[PDB]
């Protein structure tokens, strides 16, 4: 029993300009391989679960959940809800600029919390597996990064596998969480052509990234900086009081209340 | 002559069939314990004391209490570790009015809990000798910087202890080093440990079941408050980045860590002392300089800035949505719980899992 | 020193091949010849870490001994009891069991005080306490105890203590009617009653405070008053922004102008408005198949990897040799760094250093030995790791010896 | 005005007096200090007791060996054995030292035994006092009668458990004591037998009665004699001290102590702080201002 959890980075900004740019591939070609993607999972196998999250600029919207029309069941239905959905998020868009960035932590954290429920609600006979799949299109929001370490570690912590896909912009957070969790990052070079990456590098079951040969993880360089002057840090001097980084050695913490007793 | 008439139906009409309806609390708990915005010794050396004495052996838990505190205590071992792998761990057994140091001052659960399944098989012989134990401890800690949490969990199973000298002599010593020392006791109150733990700073706790044993084992998970006492320092930290073999090893040969004896021929490189790692965070040995990945400090964040406990209501009576926020579902349960900053809806789930694991309001982040 | 002696063989009885380089080196002067041992002496301060607190058991401890009769194979056991009883201790030195077994001695040990607790001094080996008024002289009859104001003073609260036959007192011990029973009970008490006085004296010198404390801690109720209040220190973080954005470095990221914004915002919102789901939209074989071709086994995909293959030549040689290098090499710049990494400048680790350190030269001058087989008997290997560490143990050496603004 | 003297009546009788109040009061509390307990059976079922005038009777020596033996280990800091007579005091612990079960008993607890010698009683509390509070652990045992019954206070961790073992009769010295008693049936008409329980009760009385002294106080007191179950001699003793003298731990055998005394420490040595005795058996100004406390204490009051 599997659980996948698709996120999609629903970034008007980048996708505006990506629509402005009247690039080969847009957020509608996007959608429509997630959908199949998604009905593939579901597809897969008759026991499997599924569901779908979109990381907005002011909210993280669940796209599941199907229809009830009945013309057909399991793949429309899922199709149907994820259309009016993810329409009803974008067509009904508000704009603003004072949080322009796409809410991603809290998309993470009701999959978190969503996926511990299932799970709970599962019999133990048998158990739900799970993972998360991130496809990230805009730009990396470091005011995120405190949040999107705790989620990182609850998803280790929960034994969830994560796993990303980038469009243009990369994400150092974002592939340092594949990395910990033991997913998989990959920047897509032909976004037309996302579907097929898709169905074969984050499709694979857990049970079968091991038999599988993909392409092997890239080393993600830890670069670190302190607040001072944010300059790159190999060797510095932390703070034991609030964990505050700072390149060079000082007399009082600048993030804190408190004198360092130097001798 | 009461135990066949001890049921619920003894003396009842009704509890003949509603007698597990009567006494339905039997077996069930729910964790929830304060917190506070105060200075965290999160650089932490904690030591653990348990008892090797004779009375190690009696069935006052379901196993011997040596065979339920080596299972707590792997689990211990486990959480301190997990939720703090900045921190180390060590091991004092008091056996035969003597101390015999188990575990060495490392961070290696792998040895640590590889000693403890090896202490299984250990002898309880002879009576405690707490002042042995402190003495070991303590001439360890006096090496250890004053900044780093120096701390002490003593698991204490006997009432007498042999001691040397008036331990008199530790605490004076103890409390002028601001070492501090906790303990954990086995269904008694000592004067001793208790005059010992609350004139340290530490805290001492009597076991009553095996949860309330973790119960007491969770608080002391949690890094211990600090005072202005403490050496407010600014630790020299390494955050080296890992290395592999990429040029077809060359000009990089496998090593040995300092730590352990598996050759890595990739890892982590000391930038003081180029020295090979095959894991991380790993102190030093031949430099002093500490070896720390950059998440493992973001891990330990949530400590300094932890979340609030929701609103709690037996029912949605604010409206809002049928569906609870953050996991989507509906609110069958009768009780319900409220962010007070961004005041959406979660359920029994989200009250725990968000706050206790999560560390992270949803709603607060947007 | 000579005590350095016994305390290093811990290093040579773990590490002999790393011992014979240890000697190895310190007679190639690639360590001093002290410190080939010296680096591994430590010692405790008596049998154990404190003195072993042989205030229990004692002798009781050992059925007479190892065995009815007593055998003769207990040392600690025996010595704590030398340490329990002095007048044992007296004896013990006088029954020498030099070309002998204790056997006999561990026998006699059941003799009255210590295993029977008689009272005159039939005890096997001396008895000061025999006279156990006059060993209590020095604790309750010329001397006192430390509480004796405080408490344990109920030997004159009642009207008993101005004048005795002033009470009905009849029942202490006569002059008329003494017994031997009695004294067999008191020898029992008096023997119980200065053991465990006097052993707990051992451990307790104890005080000054005694009397005082035992005044406040019955006088002062926690119940009433007197509370317990905690004194860490609230953690006002400054600028959380910091920890909001985290221990990164600045990124390239960068704004547009609010026209592609809005833009952005209607042209999205507008293709939302116009859009359906499509099977050629989904995708097409020449996409998949230029993915394929990209994610294939020998596509731009597959990065770099697998290249830490097995040692280009004698491995095991390398790997045996480089266990005991690895261990001489780490425990030689173990002390360089403590050296090196101090507090403070000061002439004491600066030439301690140096001097480590100069000798260190003669371990690249050691390491050049071991270099010669990996470049001779060795077809090829590099053990580059090593060597650009002891480059580093060098260059750090160098690089502070130049700042002789008083760092040096 | 203290709680140790029981029954009330028979002390105006006896002193010949006449009170305007004759008013006991109830132990009020949160969370009980005391567990009053008959421990006057035997593991082998012997009848643990005195009841044969003091008779050299091995089986109830033996099971007392046995019993603070055991306690010895489930007590902690230290323990105040209370014996009837000096005389059996001295036969019961040379039969325990020639027994062996007093070298288990100082392996447990160091023994300090009383005597007339006040160099004794001031080394023996000396050295008990502190071994209570090092980090050994101490045992003593003295006499229902002496001034170590009078002058001691077993506040906290001294004498956590008190020990009556027997019924504290004086059979001793019976010319004068019939004597007196028979005065008391003359003048007083006072029965002897209801005269001596009563005599021995409020000697145990007192023992128990110096066990505690303030809320953040506790005492175990094994009653270690049969005698104590007639509802006669427990319905003697204090009336705050027979609320928790609970029928069921009437005649319970040394393991049920030895169980009980586990299960009340464990309930006791739990964390229960000065803000915990807000709840009850501690009231604030606030409640003081709140009539509340006129009307909720008057049943704390008791008479005889
Ligand atoms: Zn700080
Ligand atoms: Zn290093
Ligand atoms: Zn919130």
């Amino acid at each position: 029993l599997n659980l996948l959890v698709i996120v999609v980075d629903a970034n008007p900004i980048w996708w505006g300009k990506q629509a402005l740019k009247e690039s080969q591939f847009t957020l509608s070609k996007c959608i429509d391989a997630v959908m199949v993607l998604g009905n593939s999972h579901l597809f897969m196998n008759r026991s499997n679960k599924l569901a779908v999250i979109a990381s907005h600029i002011q909210e993280s919207r669940f796209l599941y959940p199907g229809s009830k029309d009945g013309k057909y069941e399991l793949l429309t239905s899922a199709n149907e809800v994820i259309v009016e959905e993810i329409k009803d998020l974008m067509t009904k868009s508000d704009i603003k600029g004072q949080h322009t960035e796409t809410l991603l932590a809290g998309s993470l954290a009701k999959a978190l919390c969503y996926i511990h429920r299932m799970n709970k609600e599962v019999k133990d006979n048998q158990e739900m597996k799970s993972r998360i799949l991130v496809i990230k299109a805009a730009e990396d929001s470091a005011l995120q990064y405190m949040n999107f370490m705790n989620v990182i570690f609850a998803a280790q912590k929960q034994n969830i596998l994560i796993d990303a896909c980038v469009l243009d912009s990369d994400s150092g957070l974002l592939q340092q969480a594949c990395d910990i969790t033991g997913g998989l990052y990959l920047k897509v070079p032909q976004m037309p052509s996302l579907l097929q990456y898709l169905l074969w590098v984050f499709l694979p079951d857990q049970d079968q990234r091991s038999q599988l040969i993909l392409p092997p993880p890239v080393h993600v360089d830890y670069r670190a900086a302190c607040f001072c002057h944010r300059n790159l840090i190999e060797i510095g001097y932390v703070c034991s009081v609030c964990l505050s980084i700072f390149c060079n050695f000082s007399p009082i913490c600048t993030t804190c209340e408190t004198a360092f007793k130097i001798s | 002559e009461r135990t066949w008439e001890i049921l619920k139906e003894d003396e009842s009409g009704s509890l003949k069939a509603t007698i597990e309806d009567i006494l339905f609390k039997a077996k069930r708990k729910r964790v929830f314990e304060h917190h506070g915005q105060v200075r965290l010794g999160m650089m932490r050396h904690l030591y653990v004391v348990v008892d090797g004495s004779r009375t190690m052996e009696d069935q006052d838990l379901k196993p011997n209490r040596l065979t339920c505190t080596l299972k707590l205590l792997e689990y211990f071992v486990e959480e301190y570790f997990d939720q703090n792998p900045i921190s180390q761990i060590g091991i004092i057994v008091t056996k035969s009015k003597r101390a015999e140091k188990l575990t060495e001052l490392s961070g290696n659960p792998r040895k640590h809990i590889t000693s403890l399944k090896k202490a299984v098989d250990m002898t309880c012989h002879g009576e405690p000798s707490l002042y042995n134990s402190l003495s070991i401890a303590m001439q360890t800690l006096k090496h250890m910087p004053g900044h780093t949490s120096r701390e002490v969990l003593i698991i204490f199973s006997s009432l007498t202890t042999c001691d040397p000298s008036n331990i008199y002599d530790l605490i004076k010593t103890l409390k002028a080093a601001k070492i501090r020392v906790s303990v954990i006791g086995l269904s008694a109150e000592v004067r001793v440990c208790t005059v010992l733990a609350r004139e340290t700073g530490g805290t001492y706790h009597v076991i009553l079941d095996e949860s309330h044993y973790k119960e007491l084992l969770t608080h002391h998970v949690s890094p211990p408050p600090a005072s202005s006492s403490s050496e407010c320092s600014l630790i020299r930290m390494g955050f080296p980045q890992h290395t592999i073999a990429s040029l077809s090893d060359q000009d990089a040969k496998p090593s040995f860590s300092m730590a352990e004896p598996g050759l890595t021929l990739g890892g982590y490189f000391c930038p003081q002392c180029r020295a090979k790692y095959c894991e991380l965070p790993v102190e030093c040995k031949i430099c002093g300089l500490t070896l720390v990945s950059a998440p493992h400090l973001a891990r330990s964040y949530h400590h300094l800035f932890p979340l609030d406990a929701f609103q709690e209501i037996p029912l949605e009576e604010y409206n809002g949505e049928r569906f609870c926020y953050g996991c989507q579902g509906e609110l069958k349960d009768q009780h319900v719980y409220v962010c007070a900053v961004c005041q959406n809806v979660f359920c029994v789930d989200c009250d725990v899992f968000v706050h206790d694991s999560l560390h992270c309001c949803p709603g607060c982040i947007h | 020193a000579n005590k350095e002696l016994e305390e290093k063989n811990r290093m040579l009885q773990e590490d002999p091949v790393l011992f014979q380089l240890y000697k190895d080196l310190v007679v190639s002067q690639v360590i001093s010849a002290e410190e080939f041992w010296a680096n591994r002496l430590n010692v405790n301060a008596t049998d154990s870490s404190s003195t072993s607190n042989h205030k229990q058991d004692v002798g009781i401890s050992a059925a007479f001994l190892a065995d009815g009769l007593r055998y003769n194979l207990t040392s600690d056991i025996i010595e704590s009891i030398f340490r329990t009883y002095p007048a044992v201790k007296m004896k013990y030195a006088e029954n020498v069991p030099h070309n002998m077994t204790e056997k006999e001695f561990w026998t006699r040990f059941f003799q009255s005080h210590y295993f029977h607790r008689d009272r005159l001094n039939t005890g096997s080996k001396d008895l000061f306490a025999e006279c156990a008024k006059i060993d209590e002289k020095g604790l309750k009859t010329m001397v006192s105890l430390g509480v004796k104001n405080p408490l344990l003073d109920l030997t004159a609260l009642e009207d008993k203590p101005l004048d005795e036959g002033y009470g009905i007192s009849s029942v202490p011990s006569a002059s008329n009617s003494k017994s031997i029973k009695e004294n067999s009970n008191a020898a029992i008490i008096k023997r119980f009653n200065h053991h465990s006085a006097m052993v707990l004296a051992a451990g307790l010198r104890k005080q000054p405070a005694v009397k005082r404390a035992k005044l406040q801690e019955s006088i002062e109720y926690e119940d009433l008053g007197k509370n317990n209040s905690v004194k860490t220190i609230a953690l006002n973080l400054k600028k959380s922004d910091r920890y909001y954005h985290g221990p990164t470095p600045i990124q390239s990221l960068q704004y547009a102008t609010s026209q592609d914004i809005i833009n952005s915002f209607q042209s999205i919102r507008q293709e939302m408005e116009a859009y359906t789901p499509k099977l050629t939209q989904v995708l097409s074989s020449s996409a998949a198949s230029s993915t394929i071709t990209a994610l294939s086994p020998g596509g731009a995909l597959m990065q770099g990897g697998t290249q830490q293959a097995i040692n280009q030549m004698v491995p095991n040689d390398i790997q045996s040799e480089l266990k005991h290098l690895y261990v001489a090499v780490g425990e030689l710049l173990r002390h360089f760094w403590s050296c090196f990494p101090v507090n403070t400048p000061f002439l004491e680790e600066k030439v301690v250093k140096m001097k480590s350190n100069l000798e260190r030269f003669q371990v690249t001058k050691l390491c050049p030995f071991q270099e010669k087989i990996r470049r001779q008997y060795l077809s090829t290997n590099l053990v580059s790791h090593i060597e650009e560490m002891l480059q580093t143990a060098y260059n750090k050496l160098h690089t502070w010896q130049s700042r002789r603004l008083m760092k040096k | 005005t203290s709680g140790t003297l029981s029954p009330l009546d028979i002390y105006p009788k006896i002193l010949d007096f006449h009170p305007v109040t004759m008013a006991t009061f109830t132990m009020t509390l949160a969370r009980v200090c005391l567990c009053p307990m008959i421990i006057g059976r035997g593991n082998d079922q012997v009848a643990i007791s005195s009841k044969f005038e003091t008779r050299e009777d091995i089986a109830v020596i033996r099971n007392y060996g046995n019993l603070l033996l055991e306690m010895s280990a489930v007590v902690p800091d230290g323990i105040v054995a209370f014996f009837t007579s000096y005389q059996y005091m001295e036969s019961t612990v040379a039969s325990w030292y020639e027994q062996g079960i007093l070298e288990n008993i100082q392996r447990n607890k160091l023994l300090f035994i009383e005597t007339q010698d006040g160099a004794e009683t001031s080394v023996a509390l000396e050295k008990y006092q502190e071994a209570c509070e090092n980090g050994r652990g101490a045992i003593l045992l003295s006499v229902a009668r002496g001034k170590v019954s009078e002058g001691i206070d077993f506040v906290h961790h001294y004498g956590r458990a008190v020990i009556m073992f027997g019924v504290p009769y004086v059979y001793t010295q019976s010319r004068i004591l019939k004597a007196r008693l028979e005065y008391l049936r003359d003048q007083f008409q006072i029965r002897e037998n209801d005269f001596l329980t009563f005599d021995a009760m409020r000697h145990a009385a007192q023992c128990v009665g110096r066990a505690i002294r303030g809320k953040t106080d506790y005492g175990l007191m094994v009653f270690a004699d049969k005698r104590f179950a007639r509802g006669d001699k427990r319905g003697k003793l204090p009336r705050w001290i027979q609320e928790h003298l609970t029928d069921a731990n009437l005649n319970l055998t040394v393991d049920e102590g030895v169980q009980v005394a586990k299960y009340f420490l464990r309930q006791m040595a739990q964390p229960f702080h000065r803000e915990d005795q807000l709840g009850l058996s501690l009231l604030s100004l606030e409640q003081l201002e709140s009539e509340e406390t006129l009307k909720r204490i008057e049943q704390i009051a008791q008479q005889l």
